[PDB]
RNA sequence: CCGACCCGUCUUGAAACACGGACCAAGGAGUCUAACACGUGCGCGAGUCGGGGGCUCGCACGAAAGCCGCCGUGGCGCAAUGAAGGUGAAGGCCGGCGCGCUCGCCGGCCGAGGUGGGAUCCCGAGGCCUCUCCAGUCCGCCGAGGGCGCACCACCGGCCCG
RNA sequence: CUACGCCGCGACGAGUAGGAGGGCCGCUGCGGUGAGCCUUGAAGCCUAGGGCGCGGGCCCGGGUGGAGCCGCCGCAGGUGC
């Protein structure tokens, strides 16, 4: 909606909101980032340090593939399961723990951030984290592993 | 309900007429024929409305029944006054007062009745 | 002339709401009554909460509610919030908790009704209790949003922890020149 | 134009006063600093270690921090249309306490047990200081003695 | 039951037209008792120097301690503490008026504002016709005039100013809440002096109308309301 | 020229890109044409699979 | 009769001996795309989004609208940090044993700590009632103080990576 | 009492560059709506005609003209010299 602009109320304003002084020209201060070194130094120093120069190894043919893990939390491993499978296993009076293989439900990697409800489990994984292996087993847990 | 459907035609509607810095509504049942909740003719469960009959001489006021209010084919009931000036405005006034039938348009109703009287009797020179 | 100044008078604040929602202005138009009319510091809270963006209004998670209705004295006390409130995975025993929301997720409120609890809007809280008494006015982080780690202090000063804005995150973007002792400097 | 010197300008500040060279005096070795109490900043020029830049000679701060020979100090600096509490490290040579803050230190002590004294034998008692009010109304004798006339005195040059 | 609560009614309006009544004596008697109070103050400054001057000796009277300080120049360039100063009297307008509680530090800003403003030191009749045709209060941030005794009771009257008998014994005598009552009243709206003034730009002591003139500020009042 | 905060942005928008822009409102059409061609296809194999082998 | 210099414009300063303007009509200049950022409105909400594809008389409108869900591939978000190999976010207390060695084996509970503020909410002495009283009936309002403390701020701890 | 409504009280009102709000100011086209207007005279244009509004502007009478045009709720601009 062209309607609710500025444009519509700058009509009959002649510096059409841009100043007498110092106007609208075509590009005072180079086009694009321009002069992030000299005469817009400041700028790139206070909003965007760490522009300029090289950090680290560079390595060719980078496959995101190959590095590609996501991890899930403790505090989010039960909703991988159903909601029966908890309380069927909370509820059980043989302490036969239920499996939660992550693989299946898209991660690699288990985090132990967060706290696990007190029922063992086990957690099939690819990768684990010592804190995460920690509290899988002070609930009674295992923790396999898979490839 | 209506608060509702006030807030839905409050200002897109048919019947409203913005002109001249004034707004009127033309709906059958509004009395003063204002664009306002308390007389607007469509949203309420019980609205009164005065119109002239269908000759040339007396009333016709209508209300809305209470039963059928999603079935606008029966949900109007219209009777016809033919009397004269003083007795008609009696038989309007307890038809509203008396049954307690939206009270706050009483005076409405009755003037209203009063203007369409005197435009049936003969004009003058 | 008088020797005072004009850049104060216009107090900038909500008066009504932004919103065109007929929902939202009819529970405004009653809580507009319900300031006014009574003497109840929760009715004017709740009637300005009203008028408040999305952004001034930031949902509650459901583990946030469960926390403050635990704590002491607290108990058989109605949660009001005026925005949505949250489902959140991270619980696991939900309690019985009355609660009057403006918007409720739908896999929330399936929770709370689970568990033998109790959800109203507004206009039911009015009839429950028009004082707001027996109430706890609860509140979604304010300052919990993306936002609000890019603003403070600008990224390239001493002793300011504020997110850069940059299009990627990678040992290539923004990391050099200011950002070690190695280049140039550190700050 | 002007330089940027750490001490330019400083040639009378720092100096020491006139017959005061020499050696510190070791009373001023002796002060205690706890924090949160309040010091002058002078900086005497005797002592060139720990020195005060010539922005904070005559300010007035708070402690925060004492080491083995110096304070840390809040003082208030004052930057364009800004005042900002900068922090900085002086030895205690370039210091002393402030008595504002020791009388005042006084006169709450003062006021705590005048409240008890009087709230206890029965009467209450002004403990705000008030401006200084107008004179009262007052006899002036004149014991017998007309008041001299005084005239002014007619004009010739001095010299 | 008509019969009881209109007697219950009867009984609470009478009971208010008997409160009213009462609250009514004792506004009668206060400013008795304060007619009483003035004429004693004024015949007592008169006996104190003529016994004086039976014995010979002088009586110097006690330190004036109201003033009634009268902005004379308008608001075009005034330096910043003079502005300031002049904000901490409520004089933001060229011949507004009021009171100043007089000591060390009152006076030492009148100093500072010696070339904006006309002041002195009021006298009774000075203080009547100030309240009386130009008195108003400040109720509620908003300037309302003092046309009922009601508005002073309801906003002062935890002082036991309530009326404005009071207001005017409260500023003429400066009494414990001087503050509150001074604060109370709208600063003074003065017109033009009718009969001019002499000269603005100059000290009243050198033939103008700034600075202080001790009792000569009356003489002002009566052609400026 | 920048200003204030911001994201440096590197648009690629120097090499004359008007000259070779992809439209689609050919898009709909097309969906048309190749929903007509299955159909065609599938009545050319009659008892087959009409997705292939 | 009083007042009244020609507009626009750059300018510290224009009636200017500064520039454009003889007059009238019509046309005539912050647009669109892309990318960000912040604000607001809406839907859903630890999710969300079909935008490319496909399915529906093949098509006036309809090149629209509708549907998919084993089309959610994927994008963005839900996890950060290091150049990288890589690693990767729970604590509070009471108890018995080493040595309660500045500390390991556990139990039990509770489930992100604490201080100072903090809207709102809760308790509440004592007051406000009638033709009057000694004796309570049910709730209404004010209220000293007391309590739990949202968001947010300051600070002190705690956890993850180098 | 069109609650986006109505009413009450007090204070205040300069303005370039610039920002913001309101516009029942105005142009063109689209979706709705006015059982809208019109050869018993539309648009356009002229007018010592009558008015309204602070204003942008608008309404109405007269004349000419001879076939189309507008109000309101939204939408979109190649939208005001
Ligand atoms: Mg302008
Ligand atoms: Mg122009
Ligand atoms: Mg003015
Ligand atoms: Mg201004
Ligand atoms: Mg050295
Ligand atoms: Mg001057
Ligand atoms: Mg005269
Ligand atoms: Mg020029
Ligand atoms: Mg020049
Ligand atoms: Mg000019
Ligand atoms: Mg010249
Ligand atoms: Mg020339
Ligand atoms: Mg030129
Ligand atoms: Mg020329
Ligand atoms: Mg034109
Ligand atoms: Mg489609
Ligand atoms: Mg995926
Ligand atoms: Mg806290
Ligand atoms: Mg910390
Ligand atoms: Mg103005
Ligand atoms: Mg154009």
């Amino acid at each position: 909606p062209s309607r609710l602009r500025k444009t519509r109320k700058l009509r009959g304003h002649v510096s059409h909101g841009h100043g007498r002084i110092g106007k609208h020209r075509k590009h005072p201060g180079g086009r694009g980032n321009a002069g992030g070194l000299h005469h817009h130094r400041i700028n790139f120093d206070k909003y965007h340090p760490g522009y300029f120069g090289k950090v680290g190894m560079k390595h060719y043919h980078l496959k995101r593939n190959q590095s590609f893990c996501p991890t899930v939390n403790l505090d989010k491993l039960w909703t991988l399961v159903s909601e029966q499978t908890r309380v069927n296993a909370a509820k059980n009076k043989t302490g036969a723990a239920p499996i939660i293989d992550v693989v299946r439900s898209g991660y690699y990697k288990v985090l132990g951030k967060g706290k696990l409800p007190k029922q063992p489990v086990i957690v099939k994984a690819k990768f684990f984290s010592r804190r995460a292996e920690e509290k899988i087993k002070s609930v009674g847990g295992a923790c396999v592993l898979v490839a | 309900s209506a608060h509702l459907q006030w807030m839905v035609v409050r200002n897109c509607s048919s019947f409203l007429i913005k002109r001249n810095k004034q707004t009127y509504s033309t709906e059958p049942n509004n009395l003063k024929a204002r664009n306002s909740f308390r007389y607007n003719g469509l949203i309420h469960r019980k609205t009164v409305g005065v119109e002239p009959a269908a000759d040339g001489k007396g009333v016709v006021v209508v209300i809305k029944r209470r039963s059928g209010q999603r079935k606008p084919a029966t949900s109007y009931v219209r009777t016809t006054i033919n009397k004269n000036a003083r007795a008609t405005l009696s038989s309007i006034r307890h038809m509203i007062r008396k049954n307690k039938y939206r009270p706050d348009l009483r005076m409405a109703a009755i003037r209203r009745a009063s203007a369409i009287l005197r435009s049936q009797k003969p004009v003058m020179v | 002339g008088v020797d005072i100044r004009h850049n104060k008078d216009r107090k900038v604040r909500r008066k009504e709401p932004k919103s065109q929602d007929i929902y939202l202005r009819l529970l405004v138009k009653l809580y507009r009554f319900l300031a006014r009319r009574t003497n109840s510091t929760f009715n004017q809270v709740v009637l300005k909460r009203l008028f408040m963006s999305r952004t001034n209004r930031p949902p509650l998670s459901l583990s946030r509610m469960i926390r403050k209705m635990k704590l002491p004295g607290r108990e058989n006390k109605t949660a009001v919030v005026v925005g949505t409130i949250t489902d959140d995975v991270r619980v696991q025993e939900v309690p019985k908790l009355k609660v009057c929301a403006l918007r409720v997720t739908s896999r929330a409120r399936s929770r709370i009704l689970r568990a033998g609890g109790k959800i109203l809007t507004f206009d039911q809280l009015a009839l429950d209790s028009p004082k707001g008494c027996g109430t706890v006015l609860l509140s979604g982080p304010r300052k919990g949003r993306e936002v609000y780690r890019h603003f403070g202090k600008a990224p390239g000063t001493p002793h300011s922890h504020t997110k850069p804005y940059v299009r990627s995150k990678g040992r290539k973007f923004e990391r050099a020149r200011g950002r070690r002792a190695s280049r140039g400097y550190k700050n | 134009t002007n330089t940027k010197g750490k001490r330019r300008g400083t040639r009378y500040m720092f100096s020491r006063p006139f017959r005061k060279h020499g050696v510190v005096p070791l009373a001023t070795y002796m002060r205690i600093y706890k924090k949160g109490d309040i010091v002058d900043i002078k900086g005497m020029g005797t002592v060139q270690k720990g020195m005060p830049h010539k922005c904070y000679h005559g300010k007035t701060g708070r402690v925060y921090n004492v080491t083995q020979h110096a304070v840390g100090i809040v003082v208030n600096k004052q930057v364009k249309g800004k005042i900002l509490a900068k922090r900085i490290n002086v030895r205690i040579e370039h210091i002393k306490h402030s008595k504002s803050r020791d009388s005042f230190l006084k006169r709450v002590k003062e006021n705590d047990q005048k409240k008890k004294e009087a709230k206890e034998k029965g009467t209450w008692v002004q403990l705000k200081r008030q401006p200084a009010p107008p004179r009262e109304a007052h006899f002036v004798r004149t014991n017998g003695k007309e008041p001299e006339l005084l005239e002014p005195i007619p004009y010739e040059f001095m010299a | 039951n008509f019969a009881e609560l209109k007697i219950k009614r009867l009984r609470k309006k009478f009971a208010q037209k008997m409160l009213r009544k009462a609250r009514r004596k004792l506004i009668y008697e206060k400013a008795k008792h304060y007619h009483k109070e003035y004429r004693q103050m004024y015949r007592t400054e008169i006996r104190m120097a003529r016994m004086a001057r039976k014995a010979g000796n002088f009586y110097v009277p006690a330190e004036p301690k109201l003033a009634f300080v009268i902005r004379i120049r308008g608001i075009n360039g005034v330096s910043p503490k003079v502005r300031k100063v002049l904000q901490l009297l409520r004089l933001r307008q060229i011949f507004n008026g009021t009171f100043v509680k007089l000591n060390k530090a009152s006076i030492n800003m009148l100093r500072i504002v010696e070339p904006y403003i006309a002041w002195g030191y009021p006298n009774l009749k000075s203080v009547n016709e100030l309240i009386y045709k130009r008195g108003y209060g400040k109720i509620n941030k908003k300037r309302i005039a003092l046309t009922d005794n009601a508005l002073i009771a309801r906003s002062l009257g935890k002082y036991g100013i309530i009326c404005m008998e009071d207001l005017i014994h409260e500023i003429y005598t400066v009494g414990k809440r001087f503050k509150e009552a001074n604060n109370f009243l709208w600063p003074f709206k003065l017109s033009s002096p009718r009969g001019g003034m002499k000269k603005k730009t100059t000290h009243f002591v050198e033939g103008g109308d700034a600075g202080n003139r001790e009792d000569q500020i009356n003489r002002l009042i009566r052609r400026m309301n | 020229a920048p200003s204030r905060n911001g994201m440096v942005l590197k648009p690629h928008f120097h090499k004359d890109w008007q000259r070779r822009v992809a439209t689609w409102f050919n898009q709909p059409a097309r969906k048309i044409r190749r929903r007509k061609a299955r159909q065609a296809k599938a009545r050319r194999i009659a008892p087959r699979p009409a997705s292939g082998p």
